RNA sequence: AAGGAGGUAAAAAUGGUAAAAAA
RNA sequence: UGGUUUAAUUCGAAGCAACGCGAAGAACCUUACCAGGCCUUGACAUGCUAGGGAACCCGGGUGAAAGCCUGGGGUGCCCCGCGAGGGGAGCCCUAGCACAGGUGCUGCAUGGCCGUCGUCAGCUCGUGCCGUGAGGUGUUGGGUUAAGUCCCGCAACGAGCGCAACCCCCGCCGUUAGUUGCCAGCGGUUCGGCCGGGCACUCUAACGGGACUGCCCGCGAAAGCGGGAGGAAGGAGGGGACGACGUCUGGUCAGCAUGGCCCUUACGGCCUGGGCGACACACGUGCUACAAUGCCCACUACAAAGCGAUGCCACCCGGCAACGGGGAGCUAAUCGCAAAAAGGUGGGCCCAGUUCGGAUUGGGGUCUGCAACCCGACCCCAUGAAGCCGGAAUCGCUAGUAAUCGCGGAUCAGCCAUGC
């Protein structure tokens, strides 16, 4: 009953938040719902060359931003507990929501 | 253009109204050639601002309903 | 020109379509991105300098 | 005559952001800017004993002044004092909650951008071009990459004819992605025009 | 379901070519010189910029 | 069929473009 | 774009490499071109003097705004006082003032960016030899390859940046994961994977495995070579991003910097309009066409990608439509753009400038936005032109490539988008 989600910019401490995190929560609580991959969240941008006219000839970019998801079943008093405070993502936010 | 309303100066309107008030002199020196022809104008002489000289056009029906500088030229040269 | 039509922009005109975007780390207002806020030249820049976040040489 | 931005090159695993925090579609925008207008004062009222990483953690309100620099004591203040008025500089121009960081690599030779930066000082005050950068090359080789490329173009000595400079060492392979070459760029600027200063460090395979 | 349904007919002839390998192991060595086990390498290749249609090059002039 | 060399036949519609100079 | 013209027609790029090029959103904005009205310690910044008002809300005249004279309220805070008194800073102003400013000129002053030869196959070092030495060497010699890719010869043996290669997109398989999916397993079903449940299958996204002439038959002094096998994948498996040493005194101070040079109540700012959309030609690139593989009307299905909170808007209603009114859901693999077109099934047209073609144009509505004349787009009735397949010569294209056909986005109120 619990829906997080995961919002991140690096698929590496994305994942391993994911792991330690789930893990925690096995821990001190019962059955999570295992790390999905949201399908990561990428732009598209596409600038030229150099600032002289030229139309042709260019160099493409891409934004990367990337999804997932965690659930439990239990509130346990221990996994709120841990998988509250103890984080530390730096660059990445994450969503809690009901169900 | 416009469709519900119609566009004119706000200033058109209330310098059409003292003007009237007193049927006097000639000349209206718009210096906007947009705001359309609207209905009462009647037909005096406008000297719409171009942006050279002050285009001045005395005005029929033929007309009306469509923009006062949509009568000067501007553009010099034709073909 | 140049200096005057930053403040253009910074001040905000009164009617709504008269505004226009501007590259902040360059001063231009066609071709600028409006989600970085940046124009072509000053994100290619900005991207290659290894400032750029998110965003990655794109080689798909 | 181009090299496409080896260090946009090395964005696999080969060199990573100079900010990592989240920025969520809207916020992103005016939060690179906010921080860019960081990073643009630090740069100058900061340089005083030179840097290289201009990294900042962020997320909510959170922020990590977090730098690279060649030099911590006479920039941190005869007590602790420069780290003060500046952080708070950020603080009040970025009013949230700020953290400094000055972390400090042992080696200057290693690291192309003060590499290039003391090359172009020298330069900068009116020396000799192509001896003693030539040798400045053979200092970093004297601290020991694989390859170090330190070109140098613009106006050499006036002449009119701005040209380029060729100094080198060793290997460097930029085409090749797990090289991991810090390049760094260093702006050269004479009274009688602007003249360019490239560095190129090659450090080594396996990481 | 997806694509394009001329190309779904093709990803049937794959489906049944790969559903039949399974339950007889024996009708796939005989089944490898007519080509039914390969899948595919045509896909429609990205719009190459600096062309229009992926490699149509837009006309020349000079003159 | 190798080179190298010795004597015989081949192949350019046209082209004017300067200059103290920069290392 | 060339021109010419224009009060002004902002500027730049000039074989190939300038011509749907900066510009991927010129109504006034943009804006740097013309005219007029205005402003000028200035649109910005750093600061000294004399004095003042605190800041600041607000009003008229007045006009096109820019702008200009003038008008009501007003008095937080700091140094000594239950009274009066003077001064400090936040602050706006007037005069001198240090000063700012230029999309003014010079890419023959430049960094940087990039274009190019051109994915060109080159460029080069150590040591040994050759020559009095410059320097030659390798790398000069032959097959072969996409390749200075690989083998042989050889006064050389190597090695480096490039080549390749590792990074990725993409086809087969592997581990995890389950509000997308799913009866594949079962229960029900207003019979909708809708109501429970699973993760095998679609799938979504991170760590992987897999292909190396590794093996089988023969050919070649080797490289290499034909054929064959297992394989999703055969000998470079397909596409990308990667572009050396360096030529071009290539281009750009008009994105950005930076030497000089010039101006400085104007070559600076605003505002307002006009304009960069001009038309007698020329040319470049592009669209739809001239059509019976055809167009018109009916009917039913398979897209990947991207976008979307004062956005996407489902939905119902309104109108012939444009589009508007009421109104669910979503910071989204869970709500929506969305109607794919081509295909296919049913009838027309029956070789005619044709129901082919939508150019000209008037007649009226809406929508945008302050406001649409020069200058937006969209819609409704009608006019329905040219054009019946294009010589001198020339564009691209070797495999999911030609062509055909549709879709999303960037910038955007709108849209000149047949552009990218």
């Amino acid at each position: 009953k619990i829906r997080i989600k995961l919002r991140g910019f690096d698929h590496k401490t994305l994942d391993a938040s994911a792991q330690k995190i789930v893990e925690a929560a096995r821990r001190s609580g019962a059955q999570v719902s295992g790390p999905i991959p949201l399908p990561t969240r990428v732009r598209r941008f596409t600038v030229i060359r150099g600032p002289f006219k030229h139309k042709d000839s260019r160099e493409h970019f891409e934004l990367r931003t990337h999804n997932r998801l965690v659930d439990i079943i239990n509130p346990n008093r221990k996994t709120i507990e841990q998988l509250m405070t103890l984080d530390l993502p730096t660059g990445v936010e994450i969503e809690i929501k009901t169900v | 253009s416009l469709k519900k309303g119609v566009f004119v100066d706000d200033h058109l309107l209330e310098k059409v109204l003292e003007l009237n008030a007193k049927g006097e002199k000639r000349l209206i020196k718009t210096w906007s050639r947009r705001s359309t022809i609207v209905p009462e104008m009647v037909g005096h002489t406008i000297a719409v601002y171009n942006g050279k000289q002050h285009v001045p056009v005395y005005i029929t029906e033929n007309m009306v309903g469509h923009k006062l500088g949509e009568f000067a030229p501007t553009r010099t040269y034709r073909g | 020109a140049r200096k005057a039509l930053i403040e253009k922009a910074k001040r905000t005109p009164k009617f709504k379509v008269r505004a226009y975007t501007r590259c902040v780390r360059c001063g231009r207002a066609r071709s600028v991105y409006r989600f970085f806020g940046l124009c072509r030249i000053c994100l290619r820049e900005l991207a290659h300098k290894g400032q750029l976040p998110g965003v990655r040489k794109a080689s798909w | 005559g181009n090299k496409i931005h080896p260090i946009g090159f090395r964005l696999g695993i080969t060199r990573d952001w100079e900010s990592r925090w989240y920025a969520g579609k809207k916020q992103y925008r005016h939060l690179l800017l906010e921080d860019q207008r960081i990073r643009g004062l630090l740069e100058k009222e900061l340089y005083s004993a030179g840097l290289a990483r201009v990294d900042i953690e962020r997320a909510a309100d959170n922020v990590a002044v977090t730098v690279h620099v060649a030099k911590p004591g006479v920039v941190i203040g005869r007590g602790g004092e420069r780290i003060r008025v500046l952080r708070e500089e950020l603080a009040k121009l970025t009013g949230k909650n700020v953290a400094l960081n000055v972390q400090e690599v042992q080696n200057p030779n290693l690291s192309a951008p003060l590499v290039a930066q003391r090359v172009a000082e020298q330069i900068e005050r009116r020396f000799a071009v192509r001896r003693a950068i030539k040798q400045a090359v053979q200092r970093v080789m004297e601290s020991g990459a694989k390859g170090a490329k330190v070109i140098v173009s613009g106006r050499i000595g006036g002449a009119e004819q701005a040209r380029t400079e060729w100094a080198a060492q060793g290997r460097v392979p930029l085409h090749t992605l797990r090289a991991n070459i810090d390049y760094g760029f260093a702006l050269a600027r004479t009274t009688y025009g602007v003249l360019g200063v490239k560095a190129y460090i090659f450090l080594g395979e396996v990481i | 379901r997806g694509g394009g349904k001329s190309g779904q007919i093709d990803a049937i002839k794959l489906g049944i070519a790969r559903a039949l390998v399974q339950y007889n192991p024996d009708y796939r060595a005989k089944l490898k010189p007519l080509g039914f086990l390969t899948r595919d390498a045509r896909v429609v290749e990205r719009k190459k910029y600096g062309k229009h249609k992926a490699r149509r090059a837009p006309q020349y002039s000079k003159r």
